C-alpha cells in the first residue's frame, strides 16, 4: 500500500557480495542461471576485503603435502563438532580452489620457482598432527581478502549476472516450508523489490558487531541468520564464537596470525614468551581457541602490559625489517597508523578479540539448508548458505586460521554447482502469495516511525556490553543466566525503541535498527545456547564445566566402555529457534557426522585428547 | 546485466534530471604548490601565445616598421628603474613556462614523481625564474 | 589508429625543438632562426591552446567553434610573423632591438 | 575536564530537496570519543543525531567505503586522525564535484562503470586450461605489481584530479588508469597491447596535465600520477 513494490523473477537469488556471494552468483551464472546477487554494499567493501593472513590449500610448494593431514587438522581442530564429511569435501577440493583464483589473477607472492608463497599459520601439521609445522597458508603478502575479494569482483564483470548494489534483504519468502526468494528494501531510492527465484543463496557473512569489541566491520549484523531465524528454521552452534589472539589493543583491529607464522612471538609484561609453557610443542601456533585462553590467563594472573595491564605484545623487530616489508606490510602500515608502533623497533600492543562466527545456518556438505524433525536431517528446498554464515559445518567449536577464506570459495562454489545439478535454467518460477512479505514492509514502516524512549544505539550498546560481559573468552553458569536475563529484558524493551530520521532514502539510522534486530536474535541463541551447553569445546569453556563431555571417554581405553545415551553427553550439535514475537529461545540437537565422503581413501578421525 | 557504457549512460540520465547538488570543488579544496604551479604553467602559456598574436597582429596593421617605434620609446627618456621594471615583466612569464616547461618534459621522461622531488623540483623552477629573470632584465 | 599517442609525442617533441630555438637565436640570429621560431611558436602555441579547449569546451558545436576559431587565429598568427621576419627586422633582431631601450 | 571539538558537515537531504545543501556545526568531547574522524562520526551519529548519515564499513583503511574532504582533502576518515587544536572547526565534505545522495554520500556509480570498461581482470590468449595448475610469475615479475594492487577503489585520487572534475564523463581518471596499467605490467596477462588501444583518444588517458593531486591524496601512499606517465611511454613506443 504504503510502500511501491518492484518484482523480479530469476533462476538464483544470491544475498551477499562477500567471498562466498561473489563466488556462488557468478558461479551459477557460468552455468547458465539467470542470477541476481542482491548485496547492502558495494561489493569489494565487505568484509573479506579486510582479510590478511591468507587460505589453506596442500599445494606442497614449500615442501611436501597432503591434502588429508590438512583434513586432519580441521578435524581436530573442531574438537570433534566438525561435521567430516564437510572437513573432507573442503580440504580435498583446496588446491583446485586456489588454483582457480590464481588462474583469475590474484596476485600471490611467488616462491624461488615462481609458485605460490604459502606461511605457516596456527594448528597445521604434517603427518597427521606428527611431522611438525605445514607451510600451506597461501597468501598475497598480509592483504590475501583484499586481493581475493578484488580479484573474484573482477572475474564477476565477465559474466550476466544482475547486480543489486546497497539493496538491504529483510526475509525469506517461504511457502510450504519452500523458499521462494527474497524480499528487500532498495537504500538508493526507498523501494521495495521481491526477487523471486528457484532457490535461493544466503552468503550474508558474520555477527561480530554483536559484541562490544570486535575485529568485524561494521556491516557484520547476521543479517541472514536472522531471515532464517523468522522463517521458523533452526540456526546451529551460535554459542561458539572464535576470539582471535590478535587484535590491536584499543582499535580492536586486525594483526595478522602470519605475523606468528612468520616467527613474531606472544610476550607477557616479564618479557616471557609464555606459550613456550601453555603449548610447549605448538608454542605461539597453537590453535586459536588455546592461544586466546592463554593470553587471557596471563592478564588475570597480573603479567599483562601497559597502563593498566590490560593487554600483551606480541613482538617483530627480532625479525629481518627485509622480510617485514615483504611478508606483513599490511599490518606494519596499521601498527603505525592505530598505535604509533614501529615494528622494526617496538612491540605492537595485543589482546584476544571476537572475530569470527563457528555457528550459522545449518547445511549438508553440499550446501543445502537443513531442518532437523523426529530425529532426522532434512533439506529446505530451494534454500542455499555458504561462507561465514552457514555451518557446514567445517570448523565445529574452533576455526583453523586461514580455513575460512577457503570455505567461501570452496562452498560458494559447492553450492552453485549442487543447484546446476538440481535444477536447470529457465524452469518455472515458484508463485508466492499476492501480500507475500507484508510483514517484512510492515515492520519496516514500524521503525521508520518509531517514537518511543530508547533510541537504537542506546539498546545496541547495551547488548553490546551484555555480551562482552557475560559470554566471554572464560563463562560460568551464573553469569551466563544473568546474561541471558538482560539480554531478554532488553529484547523486550525494543518496543521502545526511538528513531529520528523519517525519510527513506539512504535512512541510515532505519538500517541500522534493522541491523540491531537482527543482532539480537543471533545474541539470544548465542546466549542461550552457551548456558544450556554445560562442557568445555573448543571456543566454549565453561569455569564450571571443564571437561570435553563425549559419547565415551575418549582418555580411556574403549573396550568395555558404556556408551552415553544422547540426551547424557554433548557431542552435539545445538539447534536453536526464536518465538520472535516473545524473545523465547528453545533449543534442541543433532547428531555430528563422523562419517567422510570415501572412508577407504580418507578414513574418519575418531574423537581423542586434543592438545597442542 | 548491464554493460558499463550502457551504465555510464544511465548514470547521467539519472543526476541531470535529479535535484541532487553537485558537491562544493574550487571553493573547498586545500591549495598545494604544485597544483598552483600547475595552474600558473598554464596561465603563462595562454599569456605568450596571447602576446605572441597580438605583435604578429600589431605587424600586419601598424603603419611604421618595428624600428620607428623603437626609436620613438628610446626618444622619451624614460627612467632606467621603469624599463628594468618592464623588462622584469615582460622576460617573467617566458622564463616561468620555460623552466617549468623542462620540469613537465622530465615528468614525460618518467623521472621525478615522487611527492619530495615534486615540490623539490617546483621551488628549483621557483628559484631559477627569478634568477635567470632578474639577471635578464639587467642586460 | 595510433593518432593519440603520436600527437601527444609530436607536442612534446616541438616543445623540445622550441627549448633548442632560444639558445640558437642568442648564438645563430637570422632568417633561419627567424623562421624556425615562427613554425615552432605557432605549433606549440596552436596545440597548447587545443588542449585549453579540449579541457573546458563541452558541447559538440561549442567545441567545433572553439577549434574552427584558434585555425583562424593560428593562422593569421604564423602569417604575421612570416611578414615580420620578410618585411621588417626579424624576431631575432626585434628582440635584441626591443632590449637595447 | 573536557575537550570540545567543533565539526562544520555538509548536510543535505533528498526527501527534503528544497532545503539547498547547508552546513550543520556538532560538538564532541573528544575525552569521550576515539582518535579517528570516523570515530567523531560515529559518535555524533549515536549521541547527537541520528539523521547524519555517510559510508563506513571497516574500520582500518582497508574497504576503502568512508572516503570524504576533511580539511580540505580527500581522505579515509577512519584512518584520518582528528585535530585537537579544540580553536579549529574541522569541515567535512563529500569527495568533490560529485553528486550528492544524501549528506556526505556521493553516487559513484560512474567511477565503478569506468572502473568495469578497463576490463580489470585476468585474460590470456588460450583460457581453457584454467583450473589446472599455478601459472608461473617470477618474484621479479611479481614485484613490478607492488604499489598498483594495494588500490581499495576509494575514488579519493580521481575525485581530487581537476582534470576528473572538468571532464569526467570521459576521463578516466587516476585510479582506473593506474588499475589499468596494473593488468598492463602484470606478466600472466596477455592482452597488454589491447589495453593500450583502447586509450588511443582525446580523454581516457590524454586528460592527465601532471596536477599530481592523485598521488599527493591517496590514504595509501600509492602514486598514480606515475603510473600515468608510465602508460603513457608504453603509448608513445608499442609497436602496432
Ligand atoms: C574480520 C576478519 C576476518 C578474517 C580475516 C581478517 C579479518 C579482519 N582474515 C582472514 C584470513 O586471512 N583468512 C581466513 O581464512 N579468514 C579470515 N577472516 C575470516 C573471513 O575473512 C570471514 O569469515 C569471511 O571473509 C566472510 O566472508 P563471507 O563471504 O561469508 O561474508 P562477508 O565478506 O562478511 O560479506 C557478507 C556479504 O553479505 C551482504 N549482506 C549482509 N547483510 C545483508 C543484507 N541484509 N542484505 C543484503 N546483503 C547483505 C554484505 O553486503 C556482504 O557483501
Ligand atoms: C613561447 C611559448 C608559448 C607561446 C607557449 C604556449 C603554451 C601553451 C598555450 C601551452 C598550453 C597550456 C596548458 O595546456 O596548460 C603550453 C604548454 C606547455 N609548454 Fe609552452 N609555450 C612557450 C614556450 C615553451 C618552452 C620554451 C617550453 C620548454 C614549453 C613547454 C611546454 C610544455 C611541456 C607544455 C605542456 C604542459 C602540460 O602538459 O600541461 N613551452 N605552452
Ligand atoms: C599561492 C598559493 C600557494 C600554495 C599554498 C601552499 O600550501 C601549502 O603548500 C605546501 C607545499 O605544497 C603543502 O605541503 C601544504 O600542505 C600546504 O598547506
Ligand atoms: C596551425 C595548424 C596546426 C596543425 C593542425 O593541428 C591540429 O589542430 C586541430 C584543431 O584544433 C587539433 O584538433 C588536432 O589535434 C591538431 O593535430
Ligand atoms: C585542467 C588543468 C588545470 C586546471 O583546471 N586546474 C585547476 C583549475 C581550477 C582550480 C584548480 C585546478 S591547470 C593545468 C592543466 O590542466
Ligand atoms: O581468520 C583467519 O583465518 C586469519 C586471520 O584472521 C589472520 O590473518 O590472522
Ligand atoms: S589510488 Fe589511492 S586514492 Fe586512488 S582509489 Fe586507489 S587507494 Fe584510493
Ligand atoms: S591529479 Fe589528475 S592531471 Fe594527472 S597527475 Fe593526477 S590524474
Ligand atoms: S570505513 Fe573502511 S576505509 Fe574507512
Ligand atoms: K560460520
Ligand atoms: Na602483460
Amino acid at each position: 500500500t504504503q510502500y511501491p513494490v518492484v518484482d523480479h523473477e530469476f533462476d538464483a537469488v544470491v544475498v551477499g557480495a562477500g567471498g562466498a556471494g561473489l563466488r556462488a552468483a557468478f558461479g551459477l551464472s557460468e552455468a547458465g542461471f539467470n542470477t541476481a546477487c542482491v548485496t547492502k554494499l558495494f561489493p569489494t567493501r565487505s568484509h573479506t576485503v579486510a582479510a590478511q593472513g591468507g587460505i589453506n590449500a596442500a599445494l606442497g610448494n614449500m615442501e611436501d603435502d597432503n591434502w588429508r593431514w590438512h583434513f586432519y587438522d580441521t578435524v581436530k581442530g573442531s574438537d570433534w563438532l566438525g561435521d567430516q564429511d564437510a572437513i573432507h569435501y573442503m580440504t580435498e577440493q583446496a588446491p583446485a580452489a586456489v588454483i582457480e583464483l590464481e588462474n583469475y589473477g590474484m596476485p600471490f607472492s611467488r616462491t624461488e620457482e615462481g609458485k605460490i608463497y604459502q606461511r605457516a599459520f596456527g594448528g597445521q601439521s604434517l603427518q597427521f598432527g606428527k611431522g611438525g609445522q605445514a607451510h600451506r597458508c597461501c597468501c598475497v603478502a598480509d592483504r590475501t581478502g583484499h586481493s581475493l575479494l578484488h580479484t573474484l569482483y573482477g572475474r564477476s564483470l565477465r559474466y550476466d549476472t544482475s547486480y543489486f548494489v546497497e539493496y538491504f534483504a529483510l526475509d525469506l519468502l517461504m511457502e510450504n516450508g519452500e523458499c521462494r526468494g527474497v524480499i528487500a528494501l532498495c537504500i538508493e531510492d526507498g523501494t521495495i523489490h521481491r526477487f523471486r527465484a528457484k532457490n535461493t543463496v544466503i552468503a550474508t557473512g558474520g555477527y561480530g558487531r554483536t559484541y562490544f569489541s570486535c575485529t568485524s566491520a561494521h556491516t557484520s549484523t547476521g543479517d541472514g541468520t536472522a531471515m532464517v531465524t523468522r522463517a521458523g528454521l533452526p540456526c546451529q552452534d551460535l554459542e561458539f564464537v572464535q576470539f582471535h589472539p590478535t587484535g590491536i589493543y584499543g582499535a580492536g583491529c586486525l594483526i595478522t596470525e602470519g605475523c606468528r607464522g612468520e616467527g613474531g612471538i606472544l610476550i607477557n609484561s616479564q618479557g616471557e614468551r609464555f606459550m613456550e609453557r601453555y603449548a610447549p610443542v605448538a608454542k605461539d601456533l597453537a590453535s586459536r581457541d588455546v592461544v586466546s585462553r592463554s593470553m587471557t590467563i596471563e592478564i588475570r594472573e597480573g603479567r599483562g602490559c601497559g597502563p593498566e595491564k590490560d593487554h600483551v605484545y606480541l613482538q617483530l623487530h627480532h625479525l629481518p625489517p627485509q622480510q617485514l616489508a615483504t611478508r606483513l606490510p599490511g599490518i606494519s602500515e596499521t601498527a603505525m597508523i592505530f598505535a604509533g608502533v614501529d615494528v622494526t623497533k617496538e612491540p605492537i600492543p595485543v589482546l584476544p578479540t571476537v572475530h569470527y562466527n563457528m555457528g550459522g545456518i545449518p547445511t549438508n556438505y553440499k550446501g543445502q539448508v537443513i531442518t532437523h524433525v523426529n530425529g532426522e536431517d532434512k533439506v529446505v528446498p530451494g534454500l542455499y548458505a555458504c561462507g561465514e554464515a552457514a555451518s557446514a559445518s567445517v570448523h565445529g567449536a574452533n576455526r583453523l586460521g586461514a580455513n575460512s577464506l577457503l570455505d567461501l570459495v570452496v562452498f560458494g562454489r559447492a553450492c552453485a554447482l549442487t543447484i546446476a545439478e538440481t535444477c536447470k535454467p529457465g524452469e518455472p518460477v515458484p508463485s508466492i502469495k499476492p501480500n507475500a512479505g507484508e510483514e517484512s514492509v510492515a515492520n519496516l514502516d514500524k521503525l521508520r516511525f518509531a517514537d518511543g524512549t530508547i533510541r537504537t544505539s542506546e539498546a545496541r550498546l547495551n547488548m553490546q556490553k551484555t555480551m562482552q560481559s557475560h559470554a566471554a573468552v572464560f563463562r560460568t553458569g551464573s553469569i551466563l543466566q544473568e546474561g541471558c536475563e538482560k539480554l531478554s529484558q532488553i529484547y523486550r524493551d525494543l518496543a521502545h525503541l526511538k528513531t529520528f530520521d523519517r525519510g527513506i532514502v539512504w535512512n541510515t539510522d532505519l538500517v541500522e535498527t534493522l541491523e540491531l534486530q537482527n543482532l539480537m536474535l543471533c545474541a539470544l541463541q548465542t546466549i542461550y545456547g552457551a548456558e544450556a551447553r554445560k562442557e568445555s569445546r573448543g571456543a566454549h569453556a565453561r569455569e564450571d564445566y571443564k571437561l570435553r563431555i563425549d559419547e565415551f571417554d575418549y582418555s580411556k581405553p574403549l573396550q568395555g566402555q558404556q556408551k552415553r545415551p544422547f540426551e547424557e553427553h554433548w557431542r552435539k550439535h545445538t539447534l536453536s529457534y526464536v518465538d520472535v514475537k516473545s524473545g523465547k529461545v528453545t533449543l534442541k540437537y543433532r547428531p555430528v557426522i563422523d562419517r567422510t565422503l570415501n572412508e577407504e581413501d580418507c578414513s574418519s578421525v575418531p574423537p581423542a585428547i586434543r592438545s597442542y | 546485466a548491464t554493460t558499463a557504457k550502457e551504465e555510464m549512460a544511465r548514470f547521467w540520465e539519472k543526476n541531470t534530471k535529479s535535484s541532487r547538488p553537485l558537491s562544493p570543488h574550487i571553493s573547498i579544496y586545500k591549495w598545494s604548490l604544485p597544483m598552483a604551479m600547475s595552474i600558473t604553467h598554464r596561465g603563462t602559456g595562454v599569456a605568450l601565445s596571447l602576446g605572441v598574436s597580438l605583435f604578429s597582429l600589431a605587424a600586419l596593421l601598424l603603419p611604421e616598421q618595428f624600428p620607428h617605434y623603437v626609436a620613438v620609446v628610446k626618444s622619451l627618456s624614460l627612467s632606467p628603474a621603469l624599463i628594468y621594471s618592464a623588462k622584469f615583466a615582460l622576460v617573467f612569464p617566458l622564463s616561468y613556462h620555460t623552466w617549468n616547461g623542462i620540469r613537465h618534459l622530465v615528468w614525460d621522461m618518467g623521472k621525478g614523481f615522487k611527492l619530495s622531488q615534486v615540490e623539490q623540483s617546483g621551488v628549483v623552477v621557483l628559484i631559477l625564474t627569478l634568477l635567470s629573470s632578474a639577471a635578464i632584465a639587467a642586460m | 589508429s595510433k593518432a593519440a599517442s603520436l600527437h601527444w609525442t609530436s607536442e612534446r617533441a616541438v616543445s623540445a625543438l622550441l627549448l633548442g630555438l632560444l639558445p640558437a637565436a642568442y648564438l645563430y640570429p637570422g632568417p633561419a632562426v627567424d623562421y624556425s621560431l615562427a613554425a615552432a611558436l605557432t605549433l606549440h602555441g596552436h596545440w597548447g591552446l587545443g588542449q585549453v579547449i579540449t579541457d573546458y569546451v563541452h558541447g559538440d558545436t561549442p567545441i567545433k567553434v572553439a577549434n574552427t576559431g584558434l585555425y583562424v587565429l593560428s593562422a593569421i598568427t604564423f602569417t604575421g610573423l612570416c611578414y615580420f621576419n620578410y618585411y621588417d627586422v626579424g624576431i631575432c633582431k626585434a628582440v635584441a632591438m626591443l632590449w637595447s631601450i | 575536564t573536557s575537550r570540545i571539538k567543533k565539526f562544520s558537515i555538509y548536510r543535505w537531504d533528498p526527501d527534503k530537496p528544497g532545503d539547498k545543501p547547508r552546513m550543520q556545526t556538532y560538538e564532541v568531547d573528544l575525552n569521550k570519543c576515539g582518535p579517528m574522524v570516523l570515530d567523531a562520526l560515529i559518535k555524533i551519529k549515536n549521541e547527537l543525531d541520528s539523521t547524519l548519515t555517510f559510508r563506513r564499513s571497516c574500520r582500518e583503511g582497508i574497504c576503502g567505503s568512508c572516503a570524504m574532504n576533511i580539511a580540505g582533502g580527500n581522505t579515509l576518515a577512519c584512518t584520518k586522525k582528528i585535530d585537537p587544536d579544540l580553536s579549529k572547526t574541522t569541515k567535512i565534505y563529500p569527495l568533490p564535484h560529485m553528486y550528492v545522495v544524501k549528506d556526505l554520500v556521493p553516487d559513484l556509480s560512474n567511477f565503478y562503470a569506468q572502473y568495469k570498461s578497463i576490463e580489470p581482470y585476468l585474460k590470456k590468449k588460450d583460457e581453457s586450461k584454467q583450473g589446472k595448475e599455478q601459472y608461473l610469475q617470477s618474484i621479479e615479475d611479481r614485484q613490478k605489481l607492488d604499489g598498483l594492487y594495494e588500490c581499495i577503489l576509494c575514488a579519493c585520487c580521481s575525485t581530487s584530479c581537476p582534470s576528473y572534475w572538468w571532464n569526467g564523463d570521459k576521463y578516466l581518471g587516476p585510479a582506473v588508469l593506474m588499475q589499468a596499467y596494473r593488468w598492463m605490467i602484470d606478466s600472466r596477462d596477455d592482452y597488454t597491447e589491447e589495453r593500450l588501444a583502447q586509450l588511443q583518444d582525446p580523454f581516457s588517458l590524454y586528460r592527465c596535465h601532471t596536477i599530481m593531486n592523485c598521488t599527493r591524496t591517496c590514504p595509501k601512499g600509492l602514486n598514480p600520477g606515475k603510473a600515468i606517465a608510465e602508460i603513457k611511454k608504453m603509448m608513445a613506443t608499442y609497436k602496432e
